[PDB]
């Protein structure tokens, strides 16, 4: 028990690994990878076709009972041909456990809406559509939720600029708020922070 | 604190409480606004020996996730079922 | 080259969705001008709708067409339910922006942008 | 009332300004003769739905390319 | 006269206050200022559109009940009658029938608003 | 452990039923609520007499910024740009060059007070106690431009407020 | 008998033992149409039979609830209904089949 | 003397307007919490004659208390336009002052003074309740300096 180091909980790591292969055995048609991190979080990586079967099984199966959808988000990784990773974080009150289910998609491929499994997913999918442009099929009411009316683009994409492309002001001549190309009195100052020396050998990639 | 006796009685009666024991205005029970200087303790890594950083480096013990299954016997649950909560013995019913 | 469709299985099916959207926008312009009390005419509003459809005339990918139609439907819904305000409707007309001439010389005189 | 429809339809095609009345005939093709495109044709079809007061589906509408073929269509 | 003079003075005083209110302050009128208020966004639909009344049946019952009090307000004078046996019976009779009508409308769920 | 906030069964003895009938008809629990507001009427109010009286603050208070000096009068800032690097808002802008005597000193030091989030990271990062957040919070202005501080303004703030700032640092530097 | 389950909208069940026997027996019947070697069948039959054993051998509701470790007996009934709904859905999905498709080369590599 | 009279009449209307400032019940984000603390008993803005009123038709001041986003900008301008005159705008906090922590966001207006004219800028993130009160008293002293009738007399 070194005072400044986070302790290891090996019992949880074993328990989550066992359940990890339990899910892989039952849904082999969809599960592509199962992993448990060093802080005991289980992630299930699935083919996108299995979003409804996998989520339904985790919610309904008597040995899972993941009744609460804590969070549903997306991550943009431009270097992948399927740049968007969709992440479901689920909570099981019966077994006091959490699980993460991950799938993928690209700009033109729809993902099945999981509202039929979790009613919570309604607004989360609208946010993903709004901020990333991922289309969810059979969504009851898919439209922007966070961005301005008529806003063009998907801001949370890595290649969308931080300050966007247009800004607003009030114009006295037309007596209304107008949108115009963005000019900054002070350009945002890009900082190059990364040290040129490797920090974590444990994560080194092969050359 | 400066209320007359009759006024203290009146508001005590109206509220049903003894309001003078727990006034919501602060008087002299609060700390002085000037204090003696502190002398704060040091941490467990403040030593001159037996203190090599490589033996107390939490970041370098973090590891990549264990791959349980990749695409390259009894049923289990993620954890044991949660134990049922017990009623409070302090005050079970409000 | 085998991909999951959004709606249309081919450009022939996609072009049908485009035409239905164009009708919906064409019918709505008279309502938009009246409800929002715009000072443009129905002809200007319908010319603008035509301008927006024309800029995407070169698409040959049915999935891209399907996404353009989905956004077109969303934009139409925002207008019909008056979620958009007058400022949002008029943003299509860029009334406060000065012309930027496209000839080489005109750009050359004003700055370094190509 | 077939005889009158050839006048109603031609009445509309004359209002649609992009058409040149001198170049317009009951058999002028919207694309090749009159110099129109798909959206112009769509607009023409919408104007017809008003005078005759009924809906023309897209599967039906796309086949109507000459002033005549509309008359044949209205008859039904 | 005193009554008409009093009413004229009150409503003239109110009218003068409005005249001053409109002609004394500096005005600056433009379209956006005078637009209808709805918490910052333009209204959706006219305010003249029909507004459903969920208490419509109580409203009609008010008309019938509001006429009952016209029949009851003479009771202080009716109590000066020598024929107090009849007057007391008819006074109680009228109020009871009002109570019966209330109890009927209550038991039949007329006092619940339409949902 | 848990408790129930609202799971109780009223008693049905005639006394309890009448006690509730009196409550319903005589408004006893509404009268009781009037008693509470009456008691407050006769309590001294908590209002202080601003601007003649001021709300209490502590030496750690983060207010208007100021650039400080050494006792000799030399500037403490040596243009290291740590404050500029850490600023979460990118509110700081700095340029520097060798001074005419060779010293490492700034020629620009701006804080956009309309960008700043008054977080105090800059004074944590400063290795020489040059940039501080002083105790002043009464410096609202009539124009936006008046809140774009340059080095002259920030140095004047330090000279203006140094008497208080030095005492505030004296009280708290042993917690830092 | 319970006056309340404590969970809003969850009605108290008058006959929980018989209701559980109906549901578990229905669950087992539905699993019969799943392939024998499908892991969903083998695991769900195993855990479904354990609950059916415990319902049969325990007549007291409270003592049965303690054995099942599923909360109120009404919570356990709901879970049985949920499992039955899942078993029917599994028949159309057939997730015991081999993986539909491998991901691209570096789909799950992190950090990039 | 005409000048003496209009000078005294300016004092009366200036006194009446600053003594009876009714902000619009308008708050946007964190800064509205400190605005709530100005109404709370310690500062009791009501004691200066400062009373919140919901309707813009019955408001004299707009305190922009928080971030103004692009989606919100047309609404803020709308309720400002709907205030009868004279009307004043107090910009509260870095977000309203110039964008603050979100200055570089694609969805934020870099200062509410791009949308409405601003009389007073209250710095801070958030300004303390006392700092906002200092800003209101500063607004009062600005109104006290107005010379509408004096300038009208010399037109
Ligand atoms: C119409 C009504 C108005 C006309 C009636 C005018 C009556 C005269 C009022 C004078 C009050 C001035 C008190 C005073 O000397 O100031 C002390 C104060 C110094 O005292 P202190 O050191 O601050 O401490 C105050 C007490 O310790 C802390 O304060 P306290 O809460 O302990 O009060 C002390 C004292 C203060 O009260 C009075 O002296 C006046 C009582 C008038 C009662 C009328 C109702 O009251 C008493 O001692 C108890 C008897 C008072 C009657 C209470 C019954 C309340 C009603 C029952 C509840 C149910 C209601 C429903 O000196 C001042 O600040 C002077 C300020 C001037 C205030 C204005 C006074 C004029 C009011 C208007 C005049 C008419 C126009
Ligand atoms: C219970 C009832 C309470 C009633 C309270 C009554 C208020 C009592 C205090 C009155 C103070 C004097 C009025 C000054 C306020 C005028 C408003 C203002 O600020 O205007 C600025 C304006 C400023 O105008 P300006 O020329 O400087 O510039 C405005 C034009 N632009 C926009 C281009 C700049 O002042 C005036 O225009 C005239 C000022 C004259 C002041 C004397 C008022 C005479 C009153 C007669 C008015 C005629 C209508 C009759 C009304 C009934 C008469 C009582
Ligand atoms: C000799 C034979 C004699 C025969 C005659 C005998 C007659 C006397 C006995 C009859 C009973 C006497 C009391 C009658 C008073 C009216 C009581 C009443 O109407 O209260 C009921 C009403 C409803 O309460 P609620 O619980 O919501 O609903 C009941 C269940 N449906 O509750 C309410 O009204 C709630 C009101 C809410 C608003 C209250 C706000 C003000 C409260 C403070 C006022 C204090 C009263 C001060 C009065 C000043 C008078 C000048
Ligand atoms: C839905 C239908 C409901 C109908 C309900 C009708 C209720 C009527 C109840 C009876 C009301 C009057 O009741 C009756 O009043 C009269 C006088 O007022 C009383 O009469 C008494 O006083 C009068 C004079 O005041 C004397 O002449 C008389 O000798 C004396 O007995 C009666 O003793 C009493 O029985
Ligand atoms: C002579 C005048 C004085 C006598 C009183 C005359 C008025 C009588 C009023 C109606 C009496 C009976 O009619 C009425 O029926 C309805 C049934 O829906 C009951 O109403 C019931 O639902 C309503 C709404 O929830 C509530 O009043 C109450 O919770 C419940 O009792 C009333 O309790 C009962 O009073
Ligand atoms: S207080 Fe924070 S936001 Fe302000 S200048 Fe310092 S580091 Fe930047
Ligand atoms: S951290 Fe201190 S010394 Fe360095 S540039 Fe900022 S104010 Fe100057
Ligand atoms: S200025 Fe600061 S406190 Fe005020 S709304 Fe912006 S982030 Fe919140």
């Amino acid at each position: 028990t070194r005072p400044t180091v986070r302790p290891r909980n090996d019992v949880a790591h074993k328990q989550l690994s066992a359940f990890g292969e339990y899910v892989a055995e039952i849904l082999p048609k969809y599960v592509q990878q199962v992993q448990v991190s060093c802080f005991n979080e289980l992630e299930i990586c699935i083919h996108p076709d299995g979003v409804i079967p996998v989520l339904t099984f985790l919610r309904d199966h008597s040995n899972a009972q993941f009744k609460s959808l804590a969070d549903l988000t997306a991550v943009d990784i431009p270097t992948r041909q399927n740049r968007f990773e969709i992440v479901y974080n689920l909570l099981s009150l019966r077994f006091n456990s959490r699980i993460r289910v991950k799938t993928y998609t690209d700009e033109l491929t729809p993902i099945e809406s999981s509202v039929p499994v979790y009613k919570a997913a309604n607004w989360y999918e609208r946010e993903i559509w709004d901020m990333f442009g991922v289309f969810f099929a059979n969504h009851p009411d898919l439209r922007r939720i966070l961005t301005d009316y008529g806003f063009e683009g998907h801001p949370f994409r890595k290649d969308f600029p931080l300050s966007g492309y247009v800004e607003l002001r009030y114009d006295d001549e037309v007596k209304r708020v107008v949108a115009e190309p963005v000019e900054l009195a002070q350009e945002f100052r890009k900082f190059d922070l990364n040290s040129p020396w490797e920090a974590f050998p444990a994560y080194r990639q092969p050359p | 604190a400066s209320a007359t006796r009759f006024i203290q009685w009146l508001r005590n009666w109206a509220s049903g409480r003894d309001l003078q024991a727990k006034l919501q205005l602060r008087y002299q029970e609060i700390s002085k606004r000037t204090q003696p200087p502190p002398k704060l303790p040091v941490g467990p890594s403040h030593k001159l020996s037996n203190n090599y950083y490589c033996t107390r480096d939490g970041r370098r013990e973090a590891m990549p996730p264990s791959i349980v299954m990749s695409s390259q016997k009894k049923a289990v649950s993620p954890a044991p079922p949660i134990k049922r909560w017990e009623l409070s013995q302090d005050e079970p019913y409000l | 080259t085998s991909v999951k469709p959004i709606f249309s299985r081919d450009m022939n099916e996609a072009k049908r969705r485009v035409r239905e959207l164009y009708r919906a926008w064409y019918r709505e312009v008279p309502n938009t001008v009246h409800l929002f009390q715009l000072d443009i005419s129905v002809k200007q509003g319908r010319d603008k709708v035509r301008e927006m459809f024309k800029k995407n005339a070169h698409i040959t990918d049915p999935r891209v067409v399907d996404l353009l139609v989905i956004k077109g439907k969303m934009e139409l819904e925002e207008t019909i339910k008056v979620w958009k305000q007058r400022t949002h409707v008029m943003r299509f007309f860029h009334e406060t922006e000065a012309p930027r001439p496209k000839d080489f010389l005109s750009k050359f005189y004003v700055g370094h942008d190509p | 009332t077939l005889e009158g429809i050839k006048d109603r339809v031609l009445y509309v095609l004359k209002l649609y300004d992009k058409i040149d009345p001198e170049k317009l005939s009951v058999n002028s093709h919207f694309m090749k003769d009159l110099g129109l495109d798909s959206l112009d044709q769509v607009e023409i079809i919408m104007a017809m739905e008003d005078e005759f007061g009924f809906e023309i589906p897209d599967i039906d509408a796309e086949k109507l390319m000459c002033p005549q073929e509309i008359v044949d269509y209205i008859a039904d | 006269m005193n009554l008409m003079l009093a009413l004229l003075t009150n409503f003239t005083l109110a009218t003068l206050l409005v005249i001053i209110a409109f002609w004394l302050p500096q005005l600056n009128v433009y379209s956006e200022k005078t637009s209808p208020y709805e918490c910052g966004f333009d209204p959706m639909g006219s305010a003249r559109l029909p507004f459903s009344m969920k208490f419509f049946l109580v409203a009609i019952t008010f008309l019938l009940f509001d006429l009952e009090i016209a029949l009851l307000l003479p009771l202080p004078w009716a109590s000066q009658t020598a024929n107090l046996n009849t007057m007391l019976t008819m006074a109680l009779f009228l109020i009871i029938l009002l109570a019966v009508s209330l109890a009927y409308e209550w038991t039949q769920k007329g006092l619940e608003w339409t949902e | 452990t848990y408790k129930y906030v609202n799971l109780r069964e009223p008693s049905m003895d005639m006394k309890s039923v009448t006690d509730r009938a009196a409550q319903t008809l005589l408004w006893t629990e509404l009268i009781r609520g009037l008693g509470m507001t009456l008691s407050y009427l006769f309590r001294e109010p908590a209002t202080i007499n601003y601007p003649f009286e001021k709300g209490p603050l502590s030496p750690r208070f983060r207010g208007e910024h100021a650039l400080r000096r050494y006792p000799s009068g030399e500037e403490r800032c040596i243009a290291c740009k740590l404050c500029e690097a850490v600023c979460p808002a990118q509110a700081i802008t700095i340029e520097a060059e060798p001074r005419a005597d060779g010293s490492r000193r700034t020629t620009r030091y701006d804080i956009d007070m309309t960008k700043c989030i008054y977080c105090g990271f800059c004074q944590e990062a400063c290795p020489v106690d040059a940039i501080v957040e002083g105790p002043n919070f009464e410096f609202s202005t009539e124009t936006h431009e008046e809140l774009l501080y340059n080095k002259e303004k920030l140095l004047n703030n330090g000279d203006k407020w140094e008497a208080e700032i030095a005492a505030n640092i004296q009280a708290d530097y042993l917690y830092r | 008998l319970k006056k309340t389950t404590g969970l809003v909208g969850l009605a108290v069940c008058e006959t929980p033992h018989e209701r559980l026997k109906i549901l578990y027996t229905k669950i087992l019947d539905v699993l019969g149409h799943i392939p024998k070697n499908a892991a969903y069948r083998k695991y769900t039959e195993q855990i479904t039979n354990e609950k059916l054993s415990m319902v049969k051998a325990e007549p007291d509701v409270k003592k049965l609830e303690e054995r099942l470790q599923g909360g109120q007996i009404e919570e356990v009934i709901l879970q049985a209904e949920n499992e039955l709904s899942l078993a029917r859905k599994m028949i159309q999905w057939k997730p015991w089949e081999p993986l539909v498709e491998e991901p691209p080369a570096s789909q799950w590599k992190w950090p990039i | 003397r005409g000048e003496y009279v209009v000078a005294k009449l300016d004092d009366l209307i200036n006194w009446a307007r600053r003594s009876s400032l009714w902000p619009m019940t308008f708050g946007l984000a964190c800064c509205a919490v400190e605005m709530m603390h100005m109404a709370a008993p310690r500062y009791d803005m009501d004691r200066f004659g400062v009373v919140f009123r919901a309707s813009p038709r019955q408001s004299d001041v707009m305190i922009v208390a928080g971030t103004l986003t692009n989606k919100m900008a047309p609404a803020l301008r709308k309720v400002y336009d709907q205030m009868p005159e004279p009307r004043y705008v107090v910009s509260m906090g870095s977000c309203a002052n110039g964008g603050g922590y979100y200055h570089y966001s694609y969805s934020v207006v870099r200062g509410c003074d791009r949308i409405v004219p601003v009389d007073i800028y209250v710095p801070g993130c958030p300004p303390t309740a006392e700092a906002l009160l200092y800003g209101i008293l500063q607004l009062q002293k600005k109104i006290k300096r107005e010379k509408r009738l004096r300038i009208w007399y010399r037109r």
